[PDB]
RNA sequence: CUAGAGUACGGUAGAGGGUGGUGGAAUUUCCUGUGUAGCGGUGAAAUGCGUAGAUAUAGGAAGGAACACCAGUGGCGAAGGCGACCACCUGGACUGAUACUGACACUGAGGUGCGAAAGCGUGGGGAGCAAACAGGAUUAGAUACCCUGGUAGUCCACGCCGUAAACGAUGUCGACUAGCCGUUGGGAUCCUUGAGAUCUUAGUGGCGCAGCUAACGCGAUAAGUCGACCGCCUGGGGAGU
């Protein structure tokens, strides 16, 4: 039920407009290499999974998160 | 000439395997290939021949010392992990093992499909 | 079209009603919106998917006029001349 | 990336960490270009093999 | 309206950045745009190399200006060597202060 | 007169368009260091590339196009189509409350538009890929498959052409007819902690009863029961000539 509670990581709270600033949240959703996790592993609702993917791609642009283990 | 804590580069295609011992500066010390060990064909692509060429690079590296190695594995082909087990057989302290793999995000388009 | 630009028109061509349903309200709102877009389509020439929306509003405007002519004539020419159409 | 302690442990921590990350099946699909219709066959046949697997397992779940 | 301009400067210009704040925001006040936050996150290490540096100095700023002051800071960041990246945003809302540097410490 | 249809008001979701800008990984060409005998390719080889210092390996520069992971029977668009991030203009759909107009509707011969890709015209631009072509191999023979090279083209601006297995092989619109399991988005009611509950619309999938069907099979997204208008069929070749 670990994939069930992470659906409530955004829906149980009123944190609907997520930001690209809380890196302590976003590092839970990024794998060890750098690529972004699926949504059948976290089990988050697909409204927020689309909203989660934008905050990664903006934080990646501002060099707050890497791409690969190369750089 | 004396250098220590070198870096081992391993390049593994579908038909050949090239092993090179370098420094942190990226300078050649000893290179050894699967074709130079005398296989040349269907025997060339085997993971056994990636052990013969691996230790032979590990014998001209003791000219300069190099008691510590840092391994970068690169390539899709077989013998990708068999070459690492043929490194400390010569008696080398392997510190860490690291995948380096060229993966284009979109990249140029590859050649066409065989028939 | 903005919100207060809608409210400027409903105040003007009201039929002493306070009501937005009559054809003299509906024809006026469309005609002010066609004239706004004509400089969007002089910069953007190859905007075809938005060209398709403008022809919906033009054909909607010639249907409300014939409903208006199909009822009265006095209300018709007092609206054609006040906007300059046909 | 795998650091180091015997050596056989760090091998199996590396053979598995590469596969659990990926970048080995993706390399194998870079050697012939698929036209986007043939990439719509993977999208078609794999969706059938997942929705039929949710129902054939229910026969085992009887 | 209601922009969220975020831009980072060179690590060697982080001393001079205090005058760089008001030099930009005074021209916004000429337009008629109030500023609702101005945060300075400080000197941090990047995730990768941007023109072969590794430190930066992040400047968070939220501006509510009209279409002319947006045309100002769009051009001034391009005509600088201190600023090395920027990002103009848009939200359709207002701005409260003190987001995360309390929590980032 | 307000049940069709349309307007005004909140509110969400989206690879829906157009105009600029900016990224990171990878490929190639070039420069420079180290270093020295092969690399590359294949059922196996050969053509090719190499000490006139290649592959490898490190540093640097230039340039071109595509946009991993998220990504899904998932979305949007009238259809073709549409996936990097931001600004910029810009179309329509959903959902709720409420007032107004009071049948203002449907379909559409002719006519008007938007039309994948290959191709054509003038100008740009040239990373990879690659018809035509060249060489090697296989082969009684091999123009072919396989291998090493390689040009128009693919890319951009402007204009043209109008066809495709342009496919759901199913014209658009409206009304009734047992169920169950999914899923996108949106309100509800509800004990409240929910991994909640049930109901209702707008989509999109898997089974299924009546019913229809030559059979296969469809089955509230009908090929079921019925209406309104349009297009089209009449043995095979000859011939969409």
């Amino acid at each position: 039920f670990f994939r069930r509670r992470r659906f409530c990581r955004f829906t149980a709270e009123g944190v609907k407009e997520i930001d690209y600033k809380d890196l302590n949240t976003l590092k839970a959703y990024v794998s060890e290499t750098g690529k972004i996790v699926p949504s059948r592993i976290t089990g988050t609702k697909a409204k927020y999974q689309r909203q989660l993917a934008t905050a990664i791609k903006r934080a990646r642009y501002l060099a707050l998160l890497p791409y690969t283990d190369s750089h | 000439k004396t250098v220590v804590d070198g870096i081992a580069h391993i390049h593994a295609s579908f038909n050949n395997t090239i092993v090179t011992i370098t420094d942190r500066q990226g300078n050649a010390l000893s290179w050894a290939t699967s074709g130079g060990s005398g296989f040349r064909g269907s025997r060339k692509s085997t993971p056994f021949a990636a052990q013969v060429a691996a230790e032979r690079a590990g014998q001209a590296a003791l000219e300069y010392g190099l008691k510590n190695l840092d391994v970068n594995v690169k390539g899709p082909g077989p013998g990708r992990e068999s070459a690492v087990r043929a490194l400390n057989a010569c008696g080398y302290k392997i510190a860490s093992i690291t995948d380096v793999t060229p993966i284009p995000h979109n990249g140029c388009r590859p050649p066409k499909k065989r028939r | 079209l903005s919100v207060e630009e809608k409210a400027q028109i409903v105040n003007e061509y009201k039929q002493a009603e306070g009501d937005t349903g009559s054809p003299e309200v509906q024809v006026a709102l469309l005609s002010a919106n066609i004239n706004k877009l004509q400089d969007h389509f002089k910069a953007n020439g190859k905007d075809h998917h938005s060209r398709r929306g403008l022809i919906r509003m033009v054909n909607q405007r010639r249907k409300l006029l014939d409903y208006l002519k199909g009822k009265d004539v006095s209300r018709y020419t007092a609206l054609i001349g006040r906007l300059g159409l046909r | 990336k795998v650091k180091e302690e015997p050596f056989d442990v760090a091998l199996r921590r590396f053979k598995r960490s590469c596969e659990k990350a990926g970048a080995l099946a993706e390399v194998r699909s870079r050697e012939f270009y698929e036209k986007p219709t043939a990439e719509r066959k993977r999208k078609a046949a794999a969706a059938v093999k997942r929705h039929a697997k949710k129902v054939q397992r229910e026969q085992r779940r009887r | 309206r209601h922009y969220e301009i975020v831009f980072l400067v060179h690590p060697d210009q982080s001393e001079q950045v205090g005058g760089m704040v008001e030099r930009y925001t005074k021209a916004i006040e000429e337009d008629g745009g109030k500023i609702h936050r101005l945060e300075d996150w400080g000197r941090r290490q990047l995730a990768y190399a941007i023109n072969n540096v590794h430190k930066a100095h992040y400047v968070l700023m939220n501006v509510e200006c009209s279409a002319k002051a947006l045309a100002e800071l769009e051009d001034n960041f391009r005509y600088n060597d201190a600023v090395i990246r920027n990002l103009v945003m848009r939200r359709d809302e207002a701005v409260t202060e003190q987001s995360e540097m309390l929590k980032a410490e």
